[PDB]
Protein backbone atom coordinates (compact mmCIF):
# COMPACT_ATOMS: atom_id res chain seq x y z
CA UNK A 1 0.00 0.00 0.00
CA UNK A 2 1.43 3.54 -1.25
CA UNK A 3 0.47 6.65 -2.51
CA UNK A 4 -2.20 7.26 0.17
CA UNK A 5 -3.94 10.55 2.82
CA UNK A 6 -7.41 11.35 4.25
CA UNK A 7 -9.59 12.93 1.87
CA UNK A 8 -13.17 14.67 3.01
CA UNK A 9 -15.17 13.91 -0.11
CA UNK A 10 -16.54 17.97 -0.34
CA UNK A 11 -19.41 18.74 -1.94
CA UNK A 12 -22.10 21.31 -3.59
CA UNK A 13 -24.32 21.90 -5.45
CA UNK A 14 -26.25 25.02 -8.09
CA UNK A 15 -25.46 28.51 -8.15
CA UNK A 16 -23.81 27.58 -4.38
CA UNK A 17 -20.28 26.73 -6.60
CA UNK A 18 -18.63 24.55 -8.79
CA UNK A 19 -15.98 21.84 -10.14
CA UNK A 20 -13.62 22.41 -12.55
CA UNK A 21 -12.23 18.54 -12.68
CA UNK A 22 -9.54 17.34 -15.49
CA UNK A 23 -8.13 14.20 -16.38
CA UNK A 24 -4.64 13.88 -14.56
CA UNK A 25 -3.84 10.64 -16.30
CA UNK A 26 -8.08 9.27 -17.11
CA UNK A 27 -9.40 8.71 -20.57
CA UNK A 28 -12.98 7.29 -20.14
CA UNK A 29 -13.27 6.15 -16.26
CA UNK A 30 -17.69 7.56 -15.84
CA UNK A 31 -20.95 6.13 -16.23
CA UNK A 32 -22.44 7.50 -19.05
CA UNK A 33 -19.34 6.79 -22.04
CA UNK A 34 -15.66 7.80 -22.34
CA UNK A 35 -13.81 10.70 -22.43
CA UNK A 36 -11.72 11.91 -24.76
CA UNK A 37 -8.13 12.73 -23.22
CA UNK A 38 -6.94 14.54 -20.42
CA UNK A 39 -9.92 17.25 -20.90
CA UNK A 40 -11.35 19.06 -18.20
CA UNK A 41 -15.24 19.21 -16.97
CA UNK A 42 -18.21 21.58 -15.17
CA UNK A 43 -20.20 19.64 -11.88
CA UNK A 44 -23.49 20.93 -10.79
CA UNK A 45 -26.19 19.95 -9.16
CA UNK A 46 -26.80 17.83 -5.83
CA UNK A 47 -23.66 14.99 -4.68
CA UNK A 48 -19.93 14.18 -5.21
CA UNK A 49 -17.85 11.42 -6.58
CA UNK A 50 -14.87 9.69 -6.59
CA UNK B 1 26.16 -3.74 -3.65
CA UNK B 2 22.92 -2.46 -4.46
CA UNK B 3 20.10 -2.09 -1.62
CA UNK B 4 17.13 0.08 -2.64
CA UNK B 5 15.75 -0.17 -6.78
CA UNK B 6 12.53 -0.55 -8.09
CA UNK B 7 10.46 -0.90 -11.58
CA UNK B 8 7.69 1.62 -11.15
CA UNK B 9 5.91 4.41 -13.59
CA UNK B 10 3.89 6.38 -11.04
CA UNK B 11 0.60 6.53 -13.07
CA UNK B 12 1.10 8.18 -16.35
CA UNK B 13 2.97 10.85 -14.63
CA UNK B 14 6.51 10.83 -14.03
CA UNK B 15 6.80 8.35 -16.24
CA UNK B 16 10.44 7.03 -17.35
CA UNK B 17 12.73 5.79 -20.83
CA UNK B 18 15.79 3.91 -20.88
CA UNK B 19 18.83 2.12 -22.93
CA UNK B 20 16.87 -1.32 -24.66
CA UNK B 21 16.88 -4.62 -22.96
CA UNK B 22 14.53 -6.63 -25.07
CA UNK B 23 15.03 -10.50 -23.50
CA UNK B 24 11.58 -11.98 -24.65
CA UNK B 25 10.04 -11.45 -27.75
CA UNK B 26 6.55 -12.49 -28.91
CA UNK B 27 5.47 -13.40 -32.62
CA UNK B 28 4.92 -9.84 -33.52
CA UNK B 29 7.60 -7.84 -32.61
CA UNK B 30 11.75 -9.33 -32.43
CA UNK B 31 13.84 -6.74 -31.24
CA UNK B 32 17.17 -5.19 -31.18
CA UNK B 33 18.25 -4.82 -27.10
CA UNK B 34 21.77 -3.36 -26.74
CA UNK B 35 21.46 -1.44 -30.29
CA UNK B 36 18.35 0.68 -29.80
CA UNK B 37 17.32 3.03 -26.89
CA UNK B 38 13.47 3.14 -25.06
CA UNK B 39 10.86 5.05 -23.88
CA UNK B 40 7.81 3.55 -21.01
CA UNK B 41 4.75 4.19 -20.06
CA UNK B 42 2.54 3.34 -17.12
CA UNK B 43 1.26 0.02 -18.53
CA UNK B 44 4.85 -1.79 -17.98
CA UNK B 45 5.20 -2.68 -14.28
CA UNK B 46 7.90 -5.31 -15.73
CA UNK B 47 11.10 -5.89 -13.56
CA UNK B 48 14.82 -4.89 -14.61
CA UNK B 49 18.19 -5.73 -16.38
CA UNK B 50 21.92 -6.00 -16.69
CA UNK B 51 22.96 -3.63 -19.39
Amino acid sequence: EVLEKDITPLQVVLPNTALHLKALLDFEDKNGDKVMAGDEWLFEGPGTYI
Amino acid sequence: TVPPRHYCIVANPVSRDTQSSVLFDITGQVRLRHADQEIRLAQDPFPLYPG
